[PDB]
């Protein structure tokens, strides 16, 4: 299952400066990217346009050229409209696409923060605030619901349009989607907070896709103390992780880290320190 | 959805003020000021999304913006110029993409109000001749001496107002055209059977309203004061 | 206003001498307007590679960015961060230990 | 130099004829497009609202059809009548909702020359209904061939000719006014006049 997401962020510094950057992600690759400086979408893959002909994406695109210069002016509007209740700056950000799931099944989503909260989605065939949203937002939400035009076009991109293209995505990307790239790790240690306690690092970089393990071992016991850290992306596309473990000083010896990744066929990677 | 506007006529000199009002009992949120000038389309001078709010149209310079009410919405000229000589046009609306647009101002900037002077109203009754060669009697109401040219001309029967059978000159004609400020005269005519011309139940008024000076607009010279008013002449019919 | 985390990290396995690439990930913060440093020796280095700003699930900022860099016994590599969020700019250093 | 341009800027058409007025602009989006009548120095009155991608709309003897992908759209006026005397105004509104602006062209006049089926061209004295040594001369009744000239002498006013409807009768009739401080016989001199032009007396 893959989830493509279309972001858009949005700053309004006052009544006249704006700057509207998109980026777009089919799982964790970004397939485009759309500069407020740039008049046209930029791919970022090579098959970042599916399975659309040039004239569906010119099409699509156009659609889309259309929408960010009114978006820009219809904030600005509706800023006026409940002013003075709300002021420069603002941040709106949306997050838009589908989830895929197996034989044709899918589910789209529109979602509007603002000031970094989500208080809007489009639902249906009509947008509408959601739980905690101030009321202040009836207002512009009746005026974006009198837009019976903006409506039908959203209807048509969550319904059709999304599934449909990522789907043509998939088929395209697969060879992408579907990469392995092996694990590569190297040991360290440190001084933690410690009266004679040290740091066990275990650095884990270069793995794609996302799932591994990586445990701290003596042995055949798996160390419990094991702390994993988050996933950090490296810029080739690829992942790092790495595992602590609190040790007590002169007690390194006899420890391993041990990491299991697809991309190695079952040949995990033993580092003893 | 009806919107109305006051004055519907209005004759100003440079460097007065003056204030064009709006009203809507539609309860709508959303009122606008255009102008509409001769080769252009009508341009946004500025609008308003509620009481308290006022916001820039495309042309808003020279034009202040007054949103007392939900019900009332003002244009006030502080300064007023030559160049705000135009009809103005109101409207409101809700969330919808509708505005209903009111029926409209004329407003007129003198560079001097000396010259302005209201009409004498002449109505001349019908020829017998046509009468007997047509079965019909045609009313001639004449208005003379007038300026500047901000008239309106109607006619009543019996106190009803009458369209049918009426025309009305375009525009004035000037009645010296070398001079600067020349006076204006208008003409209609309205148009009736015989038999209803020759009832003598029927009472005729040509009536010109005259826009002119307001009651705190000075005057200086010994005439009297050329203030908006109406001027009309009336005749009974007769066998 | 939420505060900037900042990681730095290295691509490949560290060795003096050897050419790699230095990671700085920001994230956690907003507004999205930010100023992103890498120095060597507290000097900004020049031609440093940035991601395209994004978001996560909770709506919270995160940009990556990227330099080639040799490690040293001497050289001192960090990532300076500028924030409306903090009164002074935050300093990471990368430590190929941690 | 606008985004809204109208064609042609004006028109003269007889009683009875079609004619097809055209509306082209730039305007983006184009959520919808609104035709208005202007009667002179009158208000806007709205004949028809076209907001399809390829729209047609009709209002009795008023169709309309608009064409977005062409930016293009054009009113048919059908067997016009006197009463189609008027500014047509196309107006483009970039927004289904009220936070949209109106783009508005700078209008079409049309003129309607009227049929005078049964013309009886005649001068006439007319009588001040105070002081009756005041009079005015009245010629009525000519068809829309003949053409009223202004006068020679400068203390002599002539009015344009003007087309009064008797509604209930459904008859119609040209006029023109002449005064002076001079005689009907000689009034309309500098005017090419029908010869059996009736004065009385
Ligand atoms: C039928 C009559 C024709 O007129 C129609 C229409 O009736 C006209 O009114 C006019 O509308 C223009 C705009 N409406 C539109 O532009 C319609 C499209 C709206 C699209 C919304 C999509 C939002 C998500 C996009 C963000 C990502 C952008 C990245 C692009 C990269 C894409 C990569 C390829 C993938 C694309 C396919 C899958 C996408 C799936 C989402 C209209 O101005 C909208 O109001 C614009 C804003 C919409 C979003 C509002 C979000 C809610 C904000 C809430 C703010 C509250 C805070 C206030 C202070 O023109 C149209 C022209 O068709
Ligand atoms: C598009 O689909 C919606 C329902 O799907 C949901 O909302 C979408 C925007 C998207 O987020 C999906 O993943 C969601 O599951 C249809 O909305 C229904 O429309 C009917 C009548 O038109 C109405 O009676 C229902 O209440 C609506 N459903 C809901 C949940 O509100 C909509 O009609 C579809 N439009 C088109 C053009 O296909
Ligand atoms: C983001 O992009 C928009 C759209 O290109 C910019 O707005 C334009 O700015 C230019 C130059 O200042 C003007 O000539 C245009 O009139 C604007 N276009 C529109 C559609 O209004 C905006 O300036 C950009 N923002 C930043 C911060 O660079
Ligand atoms: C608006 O915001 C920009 C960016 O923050 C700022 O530089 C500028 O001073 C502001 N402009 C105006 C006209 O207030
Ligand atoms: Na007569």
């Amino acid at each position: 299952n893959y989830t493509f997401r279309c972001l858009q962020m949005s700053s309004f510094a006052n009544r006249s400066w704006s700057r509207t950057d998109s980026v777009v992600w089919l799982g964790d690759l970004q397939t485009h990217r759309w500069s407020n400086d740039s008049a046209t979408i930029s791919f970022t893959k090579p098959w970042s346009q599916g399975k659309l002909s040039n004239q569906q994406w010119e099409k699509l695109q156009h659609m889309f050229q259309v929408y960010r210069v009114s978006f820009t002016r219809d904030i600005q509007e509706l800023v006026k409209m409940m002013s003075p209740k709300e002021d420069y700056p603002i941040e709106i950000q949306l997050s838009a696409g589908c989830e895929m799931y197996p034989g044709n099944a899918s589910e789209s989503f529109l979602h509007v923060a603002f000031q970094g909260k989500y208080v809007v989605r489009f639902w249906g065939t009509s947008w509408q605030t959601v739980p905690g949203a101030p009321s202040w937002l009836d207002l512009p939400i009746k005026v974006l619901n009198a837009d019976q035009g903006t409506s039908a076009t959203v209807q048509m991109l969550l319904n059709d349009t999304c599934p449909l293209f990522v789907r043509g995505l998939l088929e395209a990307g697969k060879s992408d989607l579907e990469k392995q790239e092996k694990p590569v790790a190297w040991l360290s240690s440190v001084p933690s907070s410690a009266h004679g306690h040290r740091q066990l690092v275990c650095h884990v970089s270069g793995f794609y896709p996302k799932p591994v393990w990586v445990m701290w071992m003596r042995g055949d016991q798996e160390q419990q103390g094991t702390h994993r850290g988050d996933f950090l992306p490296n810029a080739d596309e690829t992942w790092y992780l790495q595992a602590t473990l609190d040790v007590e000083a002169g007690e390194e010896a006899g420890l391993a880290c041990r990491v299991k990744h697809s991309s190695l066929g079952g040949q995990d990677i033993i580092l003893y320190w | 959805a009806a919107v109305t506007q006051s004055p519907r006529n209005k004759v100003a000199v440079t460097g007065g003020k003056v204030t064009l009002s709006c009203n809507q009992t539609n309860n709508h949120n959303n009122m606008y000021w255009y102008r509409q000038d001769t080769g252009h389309g009508l341009r946004l001078i500025h609008y308003s999304y509620g009481a308290g709010s006022t916001e820039k149209g495309d042309i808003p310079d020279g034009y202040k913006a007054s949103r007392p009410s939900q019900e009332n919405f003002s244009l006030i000229l502080e300064l007023a110029t030559p160049s705000q000589t135009s009809v103005y046009f109101c409207a409101s609306g809700d969330e919808g993409y509708t505005q209903y647009f009111g029926p409209g101002t004329r407003l007129l900037v003198l560079e001097d109000l000396r010259n302005v002077t209201p009409p004498k109203v002449s109505l001349f009754e019908p020829s017998k001749a046509e009468i007997s060669h047509t079965q019909k009697a045609t009313l001639v109401c004449l208005a003379t001496g007038f300026y500047p040219d901000h008239v309106e001309l109607s006619w009543w029967v019996n106190g009803k107002e009458v369209h049918s059978g009426v025309c009305t000159d375009p525009q004035p004609l000037k009645e010296q055209p070398a001079l600067n400020d020349s006076r204006y005269s208008l003409s209609s005519r309205l148009r009736v059977s015989a038999t209803f011309w020759q009832n003598p139940r029927n009472h005729f008024r040509c009536q010109v309203q005259f826009y002119g000076l307001s009651e705190n607009d000075e005057w200086t010279q010994d005439r009297a004061k050329p203030v908006t008013q109406i001027v009309s002449a009336e005749a009974w019919g007769r066998a | 206003q939420k505060t900037p985390q900042i990681q730095v990290y290295s691509r490949h396995p560290p060795e003096n001498g050897k050419p790699n690439i230095l990671n700085c990930y920001v994230t956690q913060f907003h507004p999205p307007h930010i100023e992103i440093q890498m120095l060597k020796n507290g000097k900004k280095i020049p031609k440093v590679e940035m991601s395209d700003m994004s978001f996560s699930k909770d709506w919270s900022f995160y940009i990556l960015a990227h330099t080639e860099f040799t490690p040293t016994e001497t050289d001192t590599y960090a990532c300076r961060v500028k924030h409306a969020s903090m009164a002074e700019p935050k300093t990471v250093y990368w430590d190929r230990d941690m | 130099k606008t985004q809204v341009e109208q064609s042609p800027q004006s028109l003269v058409v007889r009683q009875g004829e079609n004619c097809v007025l055209q509306c082209n602009y730039s305007v983006t989006p184009d959520n919808h497009l609104r035709w208005f009548k202007q009667d002179t120095g009158k208000g806007l009155v709205s004949l028809t609202v076209l907001v399809d991608q390829k729209d047609k709309t009709s209002n009795g003897r008023y169709s309309a059809t608009l064409d977005k992908d062409a930016k293009h759209s054009t009113l048919h006026i059908t067997a016009t009548l006197l009463d189609d005397t008027a500014t047509y105004i196309c107006v483009v509104g970039d927004r289904g909702s009220a936070l949209g602006r109106l783009h508005f062209g700078a209008g079409t006049q049309l003129i309607v020359i009227p049929d005078i089926q049964n013309p009886d061209p005649a001068v006439y004295q007319l009588r001040d209904s105070k002081s009756s040594d005041k009079s005015v001369c009245l010629f009525t009744d000519f068809d829309s061939q003949t053409n009223v000239s202004q006068s020679k002498d400068s203390d002599v006013y002539i009015t344009d000719k003007c087309v009064l409807d008797m509604r209930s009768m459904d008859f119609k009739s040209n006029s023109a006014v002449a005064w002076s401080n001079f005689a009907c016989a000689n009034a309309f001199n500098n005017s090419i006049i029908p010869e059996d032009t009736f004065f009385p007396s």
